[PDB]
């Protein structure tokens, strides 16, 4: 009696330690190239900030007035989203940003400035909703009468909460000194804002600037986090946007960036900018910046793990 | 899948099979336990890669908006060291498992055939190619008890043994 | 530890041993040249795994004052990612090492049955689990013979070939 | 005759390429688990800040007068440890503190500033000794008469050694700007601040700010490092914390953050902040932020090499 | 008939897992020790700076004379380069740096600057060309007349091309006010500099520093990237060092820096300041540092692969 | 490279070979199937791990001019954690590829062994030390029917049988 092994007439060609290109009898694949170009969020909560920027969030321009209290398990940013309706940068944006992907969300509260003795509705063209508006969440300080000048100001507040607050304020730069002396008053101009972990001050740097949003003006955005049971406090005297309400972070998400459409019907963990990455295998050979809970990238796009004997056929 | 020089095309029975020819006609039927030997322990190899890490990484980087320059710089140099290493990883663990495989089946094609040597004792010789000449005509019903591993050692003995 | 279906548990005398039954009573004592050799094939493996490495890591983080949120999160990103890393080459470490311990015990194993067979040449034959059918009577100071291999493979040669 | 293996009733279980749980004869960890409580510092010079924060030991508050000269190997940080008595902070903090931990302690040296037409003992509540005192190796400098002007003054030292200098000075924010031009004087105060690698200057940012240990002004503190044979140059006019002192680095040693017991009596060279790491194992499960001569974290909290044979029972 | 295997009187002793020393009949080295003591640069196109500063390429000081408008493919940095002629220093130098170094070189095109009331041809002892000279590509913007006053300007500069383009100015930081009001007259000075992308304004900060090439006042050097269809704005009033030119990048290449010989013998790309290192092998253990297409750099400094069997001998 | 207690140092033909005394004289002429495929292997591990990256990584750090201490601090952490984890892939790679192929000279010659006693099926005897002992006198040009595997199995087989 003679015994022996199977083949087939088709194998599959592998690499070993010692060949390269032994043909098996089946092989399956170990290098994910399948995409699916969607974000897959069944199953979660998603928010779709669209054409409002991350940050705007907590400042609130038009186009996030429907974002100032948000609730998320999957964040998504878009590439049209604007932080900005008055022409401004945020210091430490992408810090920021990153701190508000994992945020699982923003809840606001009012930080209770009362003023005596200013103005407080400021307003510009291009933050725009019936007429000329501002940054909901903020408040353009401006002196009473067209051309005065401004009291030294103090104000502070108080975290009264278990979780540490978001604290941003902003600095006017207007396009002349003249229009600073016109807005704010004639003199210099200084910004203070201290805490138990912040020293900091701030004044502003009138000048031209190019027109962006129809305006030459800037707003500087600058932000803290103040501890539980910790104050801050703002000394002031003119070039001030004003914070009327902090947040607070909601609990865990995680902020994607994306360009393809939202979809509930498949689930993921792994996402990209170009869809959702959904295998088992342990690589994969899509994009190197994937987040998420996904394979590892690797520069191979295919490596043939032998499920069969040797093919030897006739 | 050494010296057995070529593997049976038609055996789509399994992985490993007896195929004899005494006088009563033909025979091929595959063998279960080596076969599923076999399956087994790949299947282990496939449950065992097969593995999704519950480690959740976060972006570190911006698509839209770049990120200042020297820390950028420095992300794309530990994202592209990590990924040469992975890169090693997989490569070295594709091919060490494949070798592995490859050595496994053929050590399961040895086992099944020096078990049907010692199963026969002196009742048949040994020629070259994987095959076992037999000394006493053995009909279809004792191939049958040479593969169910119920063939007498010593029932078939000398009668074989003269010749 | 393939077809010798089950190990002796009362061999608390070494690795591997010969037990025998004869006619002048019973026998077991454990082999030494073999369970030494595994001995010190595994005990290599456990020396060279064990290992402290001279190489120093300072501190980058600071666990009482949170440092920049940026290069935290670079720097908690670059740590997860090393402790992938170091997780993946734990895993397959062990589980190669473990695959080429238990298969390296079978392989001495075989060793220690092979030569026992080469030594004894026609004067007994093969059965199917791992004995050798005496056609000779030993007795016990010829199963000595055997196990510190000093058996003749011919002045006990016809007499046990007529049988 | 017959020949066989050994085996044992209760076996233990391992992992292979192939099978997961195969149960083998013996079998060791690879993964250590056990910790030691304490720092096991035999052998090794310790020492152990306390209440006196580390950059405190280059300014010299009250708390870190017994550490102004310190030489160690090893260096622990408590988190009861307070860098200032005035309220201030450190620009750089964090990279000053990893520049002092490997430091091996440190070794003062006079720079020898010597002031013509001010005064140069200034003091505070908070910084408390036999009475109001002020930073040791500091000098708080002001003007002449409670409100004159301060002379446009300039300050300069040069590095006499074969390693870096460490050079620190202050700016102070006063609580108000009448509080500061009663200090130094009214009119704009410019601190400048040159040597080969360094530009820089720095005014002030007089405001209120939260009360902490009692006073409202802030101080902050700046840092760079002298090389051989250059030559640094303050060019000041008020609000200025002077250097009386410099630092130099003395060897090498490495900084740990612990809350648990110095012990003398177990060595180690694995530290975290929970004790001590004692191991010849290649990998842990223990701490992830680790420092010293460490086996590699893992997730896994167990991995068991098998140093027996299979175990096959009857 | 016998048959066995072959053997040598010396063998070669490797690791395995299971022994440390088996003497083998044959091995191969897996970690590369070997260097070439030279910039193997044959095929490329290479550009040693000598004594003339990577960012100086920019600017234009006398020694980057011959480097204002390079192309390579390899460029190599000096330890004797300078980057500046008058005392100065670059905010962000290293990113800029790092930026350079891959460009494969640079295009300079005019940005169109005149300026109507002030002059434009300031000059320094130390940036020496046939007399007193400065900054090639650069314009020191100062008064007419000794000791007048500076008109509030405004310039602006649009990227009229697909790729990004670099913006350099600088700031003027004198010996002193008096000196400070001599150049461009009293009152406060305050540089703007605006963009898409852009916020900042910047204002001098004089006093004296240490004698550096002669001089003790400094010049800080700012630089951004406009990106395509994108204009910069600079509205400033004194202390400015206006950019005459504007630079483009090239294409691509690869930046060292090394103090060892040119050589258009060897071809490499693997380099590091020693040399380059030639070689097949996987590992190497010369530079932890070393840049370009190179084995991976181990503690180890021998591996030993066998290709040969176990050697046993009579 | 196990029982055959040493190797032949003037072998200097080849990997594996056969030394015969018979009664013609004496032989001594190396096997070529084994030994290139040995070589084969062999020369296939060697061009596998020979191999260029094409990742090219570009500076971070700054020799002449040192870069800020904390981003320094954070890049020199990166640095020494990738040395580690490259130091430990070459060490273990080094160590599994010289253990397979040890173990993989020693199974070639094996099957060498293995195949030559199969060759002369009940002519010659087994001996102990890898000879084989013919109960009929082989001349050289039989020896040289052995080696290349022309040997007939059964026409010198009554004429050893009977001895
Ligand atoms: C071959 O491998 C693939 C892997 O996906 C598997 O799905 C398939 O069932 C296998 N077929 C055989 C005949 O082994
Ligand atoms: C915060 O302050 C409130 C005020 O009474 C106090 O009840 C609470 O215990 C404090 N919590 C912490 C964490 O300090
Ligand atoms: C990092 O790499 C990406 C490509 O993955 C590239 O687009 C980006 O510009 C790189 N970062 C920097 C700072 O150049
Ligand atoms: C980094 O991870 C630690 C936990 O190990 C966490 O406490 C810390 O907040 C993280 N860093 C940042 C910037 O969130
Ligand atoms: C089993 O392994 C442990 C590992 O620590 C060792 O201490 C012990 O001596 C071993 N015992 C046996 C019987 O192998
Ligand atoms: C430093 O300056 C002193 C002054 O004479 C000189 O002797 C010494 O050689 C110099 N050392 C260096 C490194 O420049
Ligand atoms: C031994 O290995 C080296 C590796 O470089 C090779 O050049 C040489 O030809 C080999 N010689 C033999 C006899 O195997
Ligand atoms: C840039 O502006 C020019 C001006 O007409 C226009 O033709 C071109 O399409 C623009 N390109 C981009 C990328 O905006
Ligand atoms: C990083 O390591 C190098 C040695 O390779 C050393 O010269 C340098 O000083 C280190 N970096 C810092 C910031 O100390």
């Amino acid at each position: 009696i003679c015994l022996g092994h199977h083949a087939v007439s088709n194998g599959t060609k592998v690499n070993t330690l010692t060949e390269r290109g032994v043909e098996v009898v089946n092989a399956t694949e170990t290098v994910e190239r399948t995409n699916i170009p969607r974000i897959c969020s069944k199953g979660k909560r998603t928010v779709d900030l669209g054409q409002c920027g991350l940050l705007g969030t907590i400042t609130g321009p038009p186009q996030c007035d429907q974002f100032l209290e948000f609730s998320a398990d999957l964040i998504i940013e878009r590439r049209e989203g604007s932080d900005v309706c008055y022409p401004g940068k945020f210091v430490n944006e992408e810090a920021l940003r990153q701190i508000l992907r994992e945020s699982g969300g923003i809840d606001k509260e009012a930080m209770g400035f009362t003023y005596s003795g200013i103005r407080t509705n400021g307003a510009t063209s291009s933050c725009r909703r019936s007429g000329s508006s501002f940054y909901a969440e903020m408040k353009w300080l401006l002196s009473n009468t067209d051309n005065a000048a401004f009291p030294q100001m103090t104000k502070s507040y108080k975290n009264t909460r278990k979780s540490p607050a978001l604290i941003v304020w902003g600095i006017h730069h207007s396009v002349s000194t003249a229009e600073q002396t016109k807005l704010y008053g004639s003199g210099n101009k200084l910004v203070t804002v201290g805490s138990s972990n912040y020293q900091q001050s701030f004044v502003p740097s009138p000048g031209a600037r190019t027109q962006v949003n129809g305006q030459s003006g800037r707003i500087d955005f600058h932000w803290l986090m103040l501890n539980p049971n910790d104050t801050v406090t703002f000394s002031f005297n003119g070039a001030f946007i004003a914070p009327d309400r902090a947040s607070f972070l909601r609990g865990k998400s995680m902020g994607i960036q994306s360009g393809v459409q939202v979809d509930a019907n498949c689930e993921g963990d792994c996402y990209h900018s170009g869809g959702t990455i959904i295998s088992n295998l342990p690589f994969q050979n899509i994009d190197s910046r994937a987040v998420g809970k996904c394979p590892r990238y690797v520069k191979q796009r295919s490596l043939l793990l032998a499920t069969g004997m040797k093919n030897v056929p006739e | 899948a050494g010296f057995i020089e070529n593997g049976w095309e038609g055996l789509i029975d399994g992985w490993y099979g007896f195929r004899h020819q005494n006088a009563q006609g033909e025979g091929t039927a595959a063998d279960y336990k080596s076969t599923q030997s076999a399956i087994d322990q790949i299947t282990g190899k496939l449950n065992r890669l097969i593995e999704k890490t519950n480690q959740q990484f976060e972006l570190i980087d911006n698509e839209f908006n770049e990120v200042e320059k020297q820390i950028g710089n420095v992300i794309n140099w530990t994202r592209d060291s990590i990924t040469e290493v992975w890169s090693y990883n997989a490569e070295l663990l594709v091919a060490m498992e494949n070798q592995h495989t490859i050595d496994l089946a053929d050590s399961e094609m040895d086992k099944l055939y020096e078990r049907v040597k010692r199963q026969l004792r002196e009742n048949a010789e040994e020629d070259g190619t994987g095959c076992f000449e037999i000394f006493h005509k053995c009909d279809d019903d004792c191939m049958a008890s040479i593969r169910n591993n119920t063939y007498d050692h010593s029932k078939y003995r000398e009668e074989a043994m003269q010749n």
